[PDB]
DNA sequence: GCCGCGTCAGA
DNA sequence: TCTGACGCGGC
DNA sequence: TAGGATTTATCCGCAATGGAAGCAAGG
DNA sequence: CCTTGCTTCCATTGCGGATAAATCCTACTTTTTTATT
C-alpha cells in the first residue's frame, strides 16, 4: 500500500518545524518502555543492574552489545530475541540511551514549572492567586470544587475549621478536596470555551486598564489553551517520566570509586517517597501522616524537575546543591549552551604562535608533528593508496615509526589543503582565517605578521588553534571565503 | 520592505569585498560583531 | 501562618496541635482498640463460614494441607490442646448449626462465644475479613444492579422500591405485590423482571452459603465495620499522640543519608506497627515498647535506602561493626588499625575484612567542581568506553573486504563451506553437522574439507597476502 | 580529624605550593588573599576593594 | 504587514487594520522571537520553555541559531542556495 | 505514537484471534486484549491496518495481522517455551500441517455458519468423519504429532472448542482419544487463560 | 582476578621488552622515549565474542587469542627522558617480586 | 596538543581527553558566529556535526577520508538527542515534525 | 583494592626552542622565534656576536 | 534428489525457481500442466497443485511454505534477516504484495477486460506511487535482496505481458530497481523460455 | 490610578 | 552584588 | 546507628553427553 | 592422486552444599526538632 510509504517516510530523520507542547499522562506512558518500581541501581557485588530499578536491562535495553543480562543468549543466532530469565532483549546497548521509563505517582503532583514560573500558568489559568494555590498544595487549607446548591463559590478556599462546620451544615452536595488532587480537579472541571466567551464579553464591557489588561492576559492564555489542544489538567503530573539511564550514568572509576549523576539521587528519593506513599495508603495510616507524605513527595518531585525554587535540597554528604533537569538545559555551561552549540571539535590542535616573516599572505607555518597528527586519516588513505602499506593497520604502524616516507606523503596531502586558524577570544570574523600550511620544524605555529592586527595577536605567549576542514565543500569555502587574501578590508 | 530579511538594495555594499551585498549573506551577525568588537578596547 | 515552604515546619506545626496523654489514658485507648478488634472478631464469628473454615483448617493441617502455627497463636483461657479444642469447637458447631429450625440465632451466638476464646494468626484472620468483604461486595453489586434496573428500566421511585425489595432480597414479595398495587413502575416491573429475579436468586444462593438472611449478614457486617472504625479511630488517637516520641527518636539518626523527614516518616510507620502489636496488659508503659519498633524501622530504612548502590542489611551490620571496632582500636592503640589488626579484633578470615573495606566507598557525584571550582567538573573527564575507535571501525571494514577477496580464491564449494563454517556474511555460524546436512554429504568429509581449504589458503601466494595482512 | 583534615586538604586557602623558585615559594607564603571562607568572590566584588 | 497585504488584496474581506510600531531592548526583543529555540537557547530557559509549552508553539527553524542547534546547513551564505531549493521542494511536490 | 505494552486487537470470538491469544498465554508475555465490535474493528485502528482485519498486534513500532504471521513472530521473538520444532524438515512439515488444517477445516467451519442448512449439515458431517479418521493418530503422541505443545495445537484447540457452536458431540470410532486430547489441550493452563467470556460460553 | 606486573606481554617485540628487567620494571638509567613500556602490566580479560572474520583469522593462523589484555604503563608521547628512580609499594601480604 | 580522533565524552558524545590526546579545541559560540559571518555553511556544519557529535557520521567520515573521498553525511548531533530526552523528561512533549 | 604501585621518575633536559616564552624583569615578555646561527647575529668590532 | 513440480509461467513456480537458483542447489525439475499432472504428483499431493517439492521424504505445496523451508534448510545465502521484527515485517510484505497484487494479476488475466484494465490502472498507480521507496535502499527495504524480492520481482517481470507500462517519474526508480534485480544472475538462471516471451 | 516592595535572571 | 524588570501591594 | 533466630535463594564446584579431533583404514 | 570410516577427547547443562539474603522480633522509661552568611 501507500501506508508502507508513510512508514518509510516516518523512518526518515529529515524533518522541519520541531513542535512542543504539554505531555498527557497517556503520552508519557507511551514514551516509556516500562515502569520503574524500585530505587535500586546496581548489585554491589556483580555490578549488573537490578530488575526494574533506575538502571534495568529489561526496561532500558541491555548492557553488553547483543546479549541478555543472564548471559543465556550471547550467540549471534539470537539478535532480536527477548530472554525469559531476564526480560532483556538482545539488541545494541546504544538503546540504553534512548529508552525512557516512567513512575506512577501514587498521588498527583504539580509540575513546578507551571506553578512557580512567575506568571503562574496554573494561577492565571484558574484566576487564583499563587499564594492561595500554594496554601492548597501544602494541605494547609481546603478549596471548594463544585459548591453545588450552597453558598460556596467554585474556588472559595476554606481553612480546616471552616470546612469542618461546612460539613456540619451539609455533609454533601459540596466538594472540597485538598492538595494537588484538588487543583487537578479544578483544572479538569474547568471550561475553557465557556469561560473564554464570558471573559471576552467582560473585557468588552468593563473599562479599567488594570482589569482590561489582566483580562486580555487571561483571555490570551485561555484561547491559547483551546488552540494548542493541550488539556490544562496535564499541568499536574500523574506519571513522571524517567530519563534514559545512559544519560545519568553510574560509570565506575578505577578503584571502586563510582561516578554518578545527581539525577540518580533525585530520582531515588522520588521513588522512595512514592513507594512509601503507596505503602501508607495501603496501611490506612492516620491522615496527618499521609498528608505529610504527599507533601514531601511533592517536594521531591520539585527538587527533581527544578531544584532550587524552594528549600534547595543539597546532595548527601556533599554540601553542594543537587543538579536537576532544569539545571541541565538552562545554564551558560548547561546543555543547549554547552551542548548543541560551542561543541568540542576533532581534527584540531593548539600551539603558541611566532612570527615567521618570510611567509606569503596566504601561508602559515605548521609544525610537522602537529600536522602529522591532524591529518592522520588523510595519510592513512594516501599510504594505502600508493601501496606503501598493505592495510590501514600497517599504515598506522608506519606513521608511528615516522618512516621517512610518511613525511613525503605528508608534504603530499598538505599540498593545497588549507587549515583554519582561530585566536582565543574570537571577537569578529577575522578571528578565524584560513591559511595554507608550510610544514615547519619546531613546535610553534608561524603566523604571517600582516594578519596579526586582525587576530589582535601578540607574540608574547598567545596561542592559536588550528582546525582542518575535511569535506571538499569545506576546503572550497576556506579557500574562497575565509582565505587570508580575501579579508583585506574590514566588514566594520 | 522585505519580510524576513532585507533587500540587497536597501542594505548597501560595505564589506570586505566592495560591491553590492550578495543574497544570503548574514548581515545581522556581522553587524553584531562590528558593534561589539570594539568596546573591549575603549570604554571611555 | 508565615507563608513557609519548609515541610519540616509544617509537619511540626501540625503535630503539636495534638497533645500527649497520660500513662492511664494509654490504657484507656488500648482498651478501646481491644473493644473494636474483639468486636470484629465476634461479628465474623457469627458468619458461619468462619467456624467452618477454622475447623476445616485444623482437619487439613492434621492432613498437612496447612501448617501448625498458621492457625492459632494461643488460647485466651500445643497439639493436645489443639485437637481437644477443635473437637470442642466441632461439638459446639454441630449442636448449634443443624438447629436452624429462634434457638438458631442464639446457638450460633454461643458458637461465636467459643470462637472468641481463640486467637488465630492475623493471617487466617485476614483471610476471614477478606471473605467478609467479598460477601459484602456480592451484596453490593446485587443491590446496585437491582435498583438500577428496577428504577431505570422500571422508572420506580427509590423509596417505594427499597421499602419492599430491600429486607428480603431473596423472596419476591416485592415483585408480585407492587404489580398487585398496580403502579406504572409496577407495570414496568415486568420489563427487567427476569434479570432482577435471577440476580435475587443468586443472592439466595450466596445466602444459602451464609445460611443467614442478607438482612442478617448486612447487620453482621455493619456491626463489623462499626467495630473496625472504632479500632481505627483509637489507633489514630494513639499514633497522633506519640508522633512526638517518633520525632525524638529520629533526631539521633540525622546525617546518615536520609533527610530528617524521610526518617520521621519511616518512624511513623514503625509507630503504627507498634500500636498494632502493643499489649497494655503487661503493665509496661507504651513508650517502653514503641521505642523498639521506632528505632528498628528507622535503622532498617537507613540500611535500605541511604546508599546509591544498596547493600543488604547484614553487610551494613558488618560495616557498622567494623567501624565500632575501628574506633575502639584507633583511640586505644592511638595510631590506627591495619586490616590484620582488625581481623585480630574481629574473627573474620582477614580477607572478608578486605572485601568489606572495598564495599563502603560511596559514589562521588559527576558534578563535583574540579580543582579551583573552575569551568569544569569531574563529569567532563570520564571518557566513553563502549565505543570503538573509528580507526578500529575502518580496520574491521577493510578486514571484511579482505576476507571477501581471499575467499574469492577458493572454489565455490570451499568458500561456501568456509563462510558457513564461521559466520561470514550470514547469520549464526553453523556446526559442521548442519554444513553437511545442507551440503548433501553428512560426513566427516566436511571437516577435512574445511581443513584443506584452510591449508590452500594458508599456502603462500594466498595466505601471504594475509601473512602480510596479519593483524 | 575530619574538620582539620578538611581545612588542610580541601580549602580555598590551602594551595599547592608554587614551587619553581625560591622567589616563587617565598612569595607564595607572603600572600594575602581576600577570598576564601568569609571573604569576597572574584565576581561578587567589585570595582572598589 | 502580510495580513494587510492580503486583506487589501481582497478588499471586501477586511475594511480595517491598524497598529503602532513598538520598540524593545535587545534582550526583550530576543525573548519575543517567534522561534522558541532561538530564545530558550539564549535567555532564561525555564520561562521561555514553560510559555512555549502551554502555547503549543511550533518552530519552523527559519534561522541561524536554530539550524545550528539541530546541526544542518545554515540558511545563510553557502547554505542559502540549498535552503532556497528546499523550500521550493516543499510548498510543492 | 504507537503506545504501550503491545496490545492485541483480539476479536472476541474470532478463531484466529483465539489462536494468537493461546500463543501469547503460552509465551506468558504481558499484553493488552483489545476487542473489536463483533466483526468491524474499532474505526480508529484503521490508522494501522488498512485491511481492517483482526487479530492485529502492535509492539510500539510493529503492526502485524494474518495470525500465522503473528504467531511466527511471537515464536521467534520470545523463544521459550519453543513452540516449533528445531529442524527444517519438521518446521516445514508443521507449517504445512497448519496450512492444510486452515485450508481444509477452517473454510468448512466458515461455510457451516455461512451456507444454507444444507451446507451446514454437510460440512458438519464432513469434519466429523474427517476428525474420526484423524482420531487414531491422536493417541500416538500426547499432542498432535508432537511430544510437546506445538504451534499446530494452537490451530486445533480454537476449533475443538467451537464444536458446540457447530453442533457435533463426538461419538463413534475415535471419539475417545479425541476427547482425551481435548482434555489435554483444553485443560492446559495457558489455554484456560486464552479464553474470553464468550469463548467459555461455548462450554458448560 | 588480580593484575600482574610481569614482562609477559602479548605481541610486543623484544625491541619493546628490551629495557624491562626480568620482573617487568624498567632498568634504572634507561633512555626511553614515547610509547616505550615502562612497567609491563597485564590484566585478566574474558568474553571475547569476536566477529566472524576475526574468528576466521584465528583459525587460518592458529593465533591463540590470549585472555590477558595489555595495560602496561608506557611513556607519554613526545617526552623522552632518563629513568632516574623506581619505587615499588606493595600491599602487605602480597609476595614481593625480585625487583622490589 | 593536536588530535585527529580520540576518546569521546560519556553523556554527550563530544571530544574530551587528558590522556595526552586531549579533547579538541573548544569551538565555542564566538567561533560559530565567525563562521556564520562568512557564508561558510559547510565548514560550520562539518564542525558541529561530523567533527564532534554525530556518533555515526563521524565514523562514516573517517572511513571516507581514508578512502580518498571527501564527503559528509550530516545526520543529527547526539547532543541534540540528549536535549530532547531531557526536555521530554520534564513534563514537556517536544518532538521533530514532518 | 590495589596490590602494588610502581612509580617511575623520568628526567628530561628541555632545551630552548622557538616558541618558549622568555622575559626580562621589567615586564618585557616575548616568545623566542628564531634560533639564529652564530655567523648571522650582529657583532661589534671585536667580532663578539650578540 | 529434490524434485520441483514447476508451472510453466506460474509466478509461484517462478519464485520457487528463483530461490532455488539463489541457494543454487541441484534438483530434478519437472514441468507440469494442470490438465494431466503426472501420476506421482497426484499420488503424493492430495491437492494436486504446483509448484510442489519433494526432498526424499518430504513434500510441500504452497510456494510460501516452500521458500521458508528452503531458506531454513539451505542457509547460505540468507534470504530472511535475523531480527524477528525484521523477519515479521518481511513476512507481512510477502503476504501483502501477494494479497493485493496477485489478485490484480488475477483480474488482468482471469477477469473481464473492463476489470482487467481498471485494475491495470490501479496497480500502475500503486507501483508508480511507491516507486520512491526503492529509490532509497537498493532492494525492497533492504541492502541485500531477500524473499520479498523473490515475491516482487516475478510480478514486476511480467509487466509488459500485462501491458502495463510506466509514466515519467515512477519509471525511473522502477527501472533502477528492475536492472538491479533484472540483472541478478539468479533471476536469469531461474528464468525459462516460457517467461522471456513476456519480457 | 500611583508608589514601595518582594522576587527572579543575569554577569 | 547589583541591576533591572516586574508582579504585587499599599496609599 | 543490635542482634539473634528463621527461612529461603543464589551461587560455586562435579560430574554426565554431544561436538569435534585424530588417526586409520579403504577409493 | 583420493574418500570414507572408527576411536577420544573436550565444551555443556543437570546436579550437588555453602553462602547470601530477606523477615521477624525485642517490653523501665525515654515525647516540638534542626537547622543554619
Ligand atoms: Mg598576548
Ligand atoms: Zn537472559
Ligand atoms: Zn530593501
Amino acid at each position: 500500500d501507500l501506508l508502507k510509504f508513510l512508514k518509510a517516510q516516518t523512518k526518515t530523520e529529515e524533518f522541519d518545524a520541531i513542535k512542543i507542547a504539554l505531555a498527557s499522562p497517556d503520552m508519557i506512558r507511551s514514551w516509556s518502555f516500562g515502569e520503574v518500581k524500585k530505587p535500586e541501581t546496581i548489585n554491589y557485588r556483580t555490578f549488573k543492574p537490578e530488575r526494574d530499578g533506575l538502571f534495568c536491562a529489561r526496561i532500558f535495553g541491555p548492557v553488553k552489545d547483543y546479549e541478555c543480562l543472564c548471559g543465556k543468549y550471547k550467540r549471534l543466532k539470537h539478535r532480536g530475541v527477548i530472554c525469559e530469565k531476564c526480560g532483556v532483549e538482545v539488541t545494541q546497548t546504544k538503546v540504553r540511551r534512548e529508552r525512557m521509563g516512567h513512575i506512577e505517582l501514587a498521588s498527583p503532583t504539580a509540575h513546578i514549572w507551571f506553578l512557580k514560573s512567575l506568571p503562574s500558568r496554573i494561577g492565571l489559568l484558574l484566576d487564583m492567586p499563587l499564594r492561595d494555590i500554594e496554601r492548597v498544595l501544602y494541605f494547609e487549607s481546603y478549596v471548594v470544587i463544585e459548591g453545588g446548591m450552597t453558598n460556596l463559590e467554585r474556588q472559595q478556599i476554606l481553612t480546616e475549621e471552616q470546612y469542618l462546620d461546612a460539613l456540619e451544615e451539609f455533609g454533601d452536595e459540596f466538594d472540597a478536596k485538598m492538595g494537588a488532587e484538588a487543583i487537578q480537579a479544578l483544572l479538569k472541571s474547568m471550561d475553557l470555551e465557556q469561560e473564554c466567551e464570558q471573559l471576552r464579553e467582560e473585557l468588552n464591557e468593563t473599562n479599567s486598564e488594570t482589569k482590561r489588561k489582566k483580562l486580555t492576559k487571561r483571555i490570551k492564555l485561555l484561547e491559547a489553551f483551546v488552540q494548542s489542544g493541550n488539556k490544562p489538567e496535564w499541568m499536574i503530573l500523574t506519571v513522571l517520566p524517567v530519563l534514559p539511564p545512559d544519560l545519568r550514568p553510574l560509570v565506575p572509576l578505577d578503584g571502586g570509586r563510582f561516578a554518578t549523576s545527581d539525577l540518580n539521587d533525585l530520582y531515588r528519593r522520588v521513588i522512595n517517597r512514592n513507594n512509601r506513599l503507596k505503602r501508607l495508603l495501603d496501611l490506612a495510616a492516620p491522615d496527618i501522616i499521609v498528608r505529610n507524605e504527599k507533601r514531601m513527595l511533592q517536594e521531591a518531585v520539585d527538587a527533581l524537575l527544578d531544584n532550587g525554587r524552594r528549600g534547595r535540597a543539597i546532595t548527601g554528604s556533599n554540601k553542594r546543591p543537587l543538579k536537576s533537569l532544569a539545571d541541565m538545559i538552562k545554564g551558560k555551561q548547561g546543555r543547549f549552551r554547552q551542548n548543541l552549540l560551542g561543541k568540542r571539535v576533532d581534527y584540531s590542535g593548539r600551539s603558541v604562535i611566532t612570527v615567521g616573516p618570510y611567509l606569503r599572505l596566504h601561508q602559515c607555518g605548521l609544525p610537522k608533528k602537529m600536522a602529522l597528527e591532524l591529518f592522520k586519516p588523510f595519510i592513512y588513505g594516501k599510504l594505502e593508496l600508493r601501496g606503501l602499506a598493505t592495510t590501514i593497520k600497517a599504515a598506522k604502524k608506519m606513521v608511528e615509526r615516522e618512516e621517512a616516507v610518511v613525511w613525503d606523503i605528508l608534504d603530499e596531502v598538505i599540498r593545497e589543503h588549507p587549515v583554519l586558524l582561530n585566536r582565543a577570544p574570537t571577537l569578529h570574523r577575522l578571528g578565524i582565517q584560513a591559511f595554507e600550511p608550510v610544514l615547519i620544524e619546531g613546535k610553534a605555529i608561524q603566523l604571517h605578521p600582516l594578519v596579526c592586527a586582525a587576530y589582535n595577536a601578540d607574540f608574547d605567549g598567545d596561542q592559536m588553534a588550528v582546525h582542518v576542514p575535511l569535506t571538499l565543500e569545506a576546503q572550497l569555502e576556506a579557500r574562497a571565503l575565509m582565505m587570508s587574501t580575501n579579508n583585506i578590508l574590514s566588514p566594520a | 520592505d522585505t519580510d524576513f530579511g532585507v533587500c540587497a538594495h536597501c542594505y548597501g555594499r560595505d564589506l570586505a569585498r566592495g560591491h553590492i551585498i550578495n543574497k544570503g549573506e548574514a548581515i545581522g551577525v556581522i553587524a553584531a560583531q562590528s558593534i561589539g568588537e570594539p568596546g573591549t578596547q575603549l570604554t571611555m | 501562618i508565615g507563608r513557609t515552604t519548609d515541610p519540616v515546619r509544617m509537619y511540626m506545626r501540625e503535630m503539636g496541635t495534638v497533645e500527649l496523654l497520660t500513662r492511664e489514658g494509654e490504657i484507656d485507648i488500648a482498651k478501646r482498640i481491644e473493644d473494636g478488634i474483639n468486636q470484629v472478631q465476634c461479628s465474623v464469628a457469627e458468619y458461619p463460614e468462619a467456624i467452618t473454615y477454622l475447623l476445616e483448617q485444623y482437619d487439613r493441617v492434621e492432613a498437612e494441607e496447612a501448617r501448625l502455627s498458621d492457625l492459632i497463636t494461643g488460647f485466651v483461657d500445643d497439639p493436645e490442646l489443639a485437637r481437644e479444642k477443635f473437637a470442642e469447637l466441632r461439638a459446639q458447631y454441630v449442636v448449634t448449626r443443624d438447629t436452624i429450625k429462634a434457638t438458631a440465632q442464639e446457638e450460633i451466638l454461643k458458637l461465636s462465644e467459643v470462637f472468641k476464646q481463640f486467637r488465630l494468626v492475623p493471617k487466617q484472620f485476614d483471610y476471614l475479613v477478606n471473605s467478609m468483604r467479598v460477601m459484602m461486595d456480592r451484596v453490593r453489586t446485587q443491590e446496585r444492579l437491582i435498583m438500577k434496573l428496577c428504577v431505570e428500566q422500571c422508572k420506580m421511585p427509590k423509596k417505594n422500591f427499597i421499602t419492599l425489595f430491600t429486607g428480603n432480597e431473596t423472596s419476591d414479595t416485592w415483585f408480585n405485590a407492587a404489580i398487585a398495587m398496580n403502579k406504572p413502575w409496577s407495570e414496568k416491573l415486568h420489563d427487567v423482571s427476569e434479570e432482577v429475579h435471577r440476580a435475587l436468586q443468586k443472592l439466595q444462593q450466596i445466602e444459602e452459603e451464609t445460611g443467614l438472611t442478607i438482612e442478617q449478614v448486612k447487620d453482621i457486617n455493619r456491626r463489623m465495620s462499626i467495630g473496625e472504625a472504632k479500632a481505627r479511630r483509637a489507633k489514630k488517637e494513639m499514633v497522633e499522640a506519640n508522633l512526638r516520641l517518633v520525632i525524638s527518636i529520629a533526631k539521633k539518626y540525622t546525617n546518615r543519608g536520609l533527610q530528617f523527614l524521610d526518617l520521621i516518616q519511616e518512624g511513623n510507620i514503625g509507630l503504627m506497627k507498634a500500636v498494632d502489636k502493643f499489649e497494655y496488659r503487661r503493665g509496661y508503659k507504651f513508650s517502653t515498647y514503641a521505642t523498639w519498633w521506632i528505632r528498628q524501622a528507622i535503622t532498617r530504612s537507613i540500611a535500605d535506602q541511604a546508599r546509591t548502590i544498596r547493600i543488604p542489611v547484614h553487610m551494613i551490620e558488618t560495616i557498622n561493626k567494623l567501624n565500632r571496632i575501628s574506633r575502639q582500636m584507633l583511640q586505644e592503640m592511638g595510631r590506627e588499625p591495619t586490616p590484620e589488626e582488625l581481623a585480630e579484633r574481629m574473627l573474620m578470615p582477614e580477607d572478608k575484612i578486605r572485601k568489606v573495606l572495598k564495599i563502603a566507598k560511596e559514589p562521588i557525584s559527576m558534578e563535583t567542581p574540579i580543582g579551583d571550582d573552575e569551568d569544569s567538573h569531574l563529569g567532563d573527564f570520564i571518557e566513553d568506553t563502549t565505543l570503538e575507535l573509528p580507526l578500529d571501525s575502518a580496520t574491521t571494514e577493510s578486514l571484511r573486504a579482505a576476507t571477501h577477496d581471499v575467499l574469492a580464491g577458493l572454489t565455490a564449494r570451499e568458500a561456501k563451506v568456509l563462510r558457513m563454517r564461521f559466520g561470514i556474511d550470514m547469520n549464526t555460524d553453523y556446526t559442521l553437522e548442519e554444513v553437511g546436512k545442507q551440503f548433501d554429504v553428512t560426513r566427516e568429509r566436511i571437516r577435512q574439507i574445511e581443513a584443506k581449504a584452510l591449508r590452500k589458503l594458508r599456502h603462500p601466494s594466498r595466505s601471504e597476502v594475509l601473512r602480510s595482512f596479519l593483524d | 580529624s575530619a574538620a582539620v583534615k578538611e581545612f588542610f586538604g580541601s580549602s580555598q586557602l590551602s594551595q599547592f605550593m608554587d614551587q619553581n623558585n625560591p622567589l616563587s615559594e617565598i612569595t607564595h607564603k607572603r600572600r594575602i588573599s581576600a577570598l576564601g571562607p568569609g571573604g569576597l568572590t572574584r565576581e561578587r566584588a567589585g570595582f572598589e576593594v | 504587514r502580510v495580513k494587510i497585504a492580503n486583506r487589501e488584496l481582497e478588499a471586501n474581506g477586511k475594511v480595517g487594520a491598524t497598529y503602532s510600531r513598538d520598540l524593545l531592548g535587545i534582550t526583550k526583543a530576543s525573548l519575543a522571537t517567534e522561534s522558541f529555540i532561538s530564545a530558550a537557547s539564549f535567555q532564561e530557559t525555564t520561562r521561555v520553555l514553560t510559555e512555549a509549552a502551554v502555547a503549543g508553539k511550533r518552530d519552523e527553524l527559519r534561522g541561524l541559531k536554530e539550524n545550528v542547534i539541530v546541526g544542518r546547513l545554515i540558511p545563510a551564505g553557502t547554505g542559502y542556495a540549498y535552503h532556497q531549493d528546499r523550500m521550493r521542494r516543499r510548498a510543492a511536490g | 505514537n504507537k503506545r504501550s505494552v503491545m496490545t492485541l486487537f483480539s476479536g472476541p470470538t474470532d478463531i484466529y484471534s483465539h489462536q494468537v491469544r493461546i500463543v501469547l498465554a503460552e509465551k506468558g508475555v504481558s499484553f493488552e486484549i483489545e476487542h473489536v465490535e463483533k466483526d468491524n474493528p474499532p474505526q480508529d485502528l484503521i490508522d494501522l491496518n488498512p485491511n481492517q482485519s483482526v487479530p492485529t498486534l502492535v509492539d510500539r513500532e510493529l503492526t502485524l495481522w494474518e495470525s500465522r504471521i503473528i504467531m511466527e513472530y511471537l515464536d521467534e521473538r520470545f523463544p521459550h517455551p519453543p513452540l516449533m520444532p528445531v529442524y527444517p524438515v519438521a518446521r516445514g512439515e508443521s507449517r504445512l500441517y497448519m496450512h492444510r488444517i486452515e485450508k481444509d477445516w477452517y473454510t468448512l467451519m466458515n461455510t457451516i455458519i455461512n451456507g444454507s442448512a444444507s451446507e451446514a449439515d454437510a460440512a458438519r458431517k464432513q469434519l466429523r468423519e474427517e476428525l474420526l479418521a484423524i482420531a487414531p493418530v491422536f493417541g500416538q503422541k500426547p499432542y498432535f504429532l508432537s511430544d510437546e505443545f506445538s504451534l499446530v495445537d494452537c490451530y486445533l484447540a480454537p476449533l475443538l472448542w467451537r464444536l458446540p457452536q457447530l453442533g457435533i458431540e463426538f461419538s463413534g470410532p475415535g471419539a475417545k482419544e479425541l476427547k482425551g486430547y481435548m482434555t489435554r489441550v483444553f485443560e492446559r493452563d495457558s489455554f484456560l487463560a486464552s479464553l474470553t467470556e464468550a469463548e467459555r460460553e461455548m462450554r458448560l | 582476578g588480580p593484575e600482574e606486573i610481569t614482562a609477559d606481554i602479548p605481541n610486543v617485540g623484544e625491541a619493546a621488552l628490551s629495557k624491562l628487567d626480568e620482573s617487568g620494571i624498567v632498568y634504572i638509567g634507561a633512555e626511553v622515549t614515547g610509547g616505550d613500556i615502562l612497567v609491563g602490566k597485564v590484566t585478566p580479560k574474558g568474553e571475547t565474542q569476536l566477529t566472524p572474520e576475526e574468528k576466521l583469522l584465528r583459525a587460518i593462523f592458529g593465533e591463540k587469542a590470549s585472555d590477558v589484555k595489555d595495560s602496561s604503563l608506557r611513556v607519554p608521547n613526545g617526552v623522552s627522558g632518563t629513568v632516574i628512580d623506581v619505587q615499588v609499594f606493595t600491599r602487605d601480604g602480597v609476595e614481593k617480586d625480585k625487583r622490589a | 596538543h593536536a588530535r585527529s580522533t580520540g576518546s569521546y565524552s560519556l553523556v554527550t558524545q563530544q571530544p574530551l581527553g587528558g590522556k595526552a590526546q586531549f579533547g579538541g579545541q573548544r569551538f565555542g559560540e564566538m567561533e560559530v558566529w565567525a563562521l556564520e559571518a562568512y557564508g561558510a555553511a559547510y565548514t560550520l556544519q562539518e564542525m558541529l556535526t561530523v567533527k564532534s557529535d554525530d556518533v555515526n557520521g563521524r565514523t562514516k567520515m573517517y572511513k571516507n577520508i581514508v578512502d580518498g573521498n571527501h564527503q559528509m553525511e550530516p545526520g543529527m548531533p547526539e547532543s541534540f538527542n540528549v536535549l530532547l530526552k531531557e526536555i521530554r523528561s520534564l513534563g514537556i512533549n517536544i518532538e521533530l515534525e514532518d | 583494592g590495589v596490590l602494588k604501585i610502581v612509580k617511575v621518575y623520568l628526567a628530561v633536559k628541555r632545551r630552548i626552542q622557538p616558541g618558549d616564552k622568555m622575559a626580562g624583569r621589567h615586564g618585557n615578555k616575548g616568545v623566542i622565534s628564531k634560533i639564529n646561527p652564530i655567523e648571522d647575529m650582529p657583532y661589534d668590532e671585536n667580532g663578539t656576536p650578540v
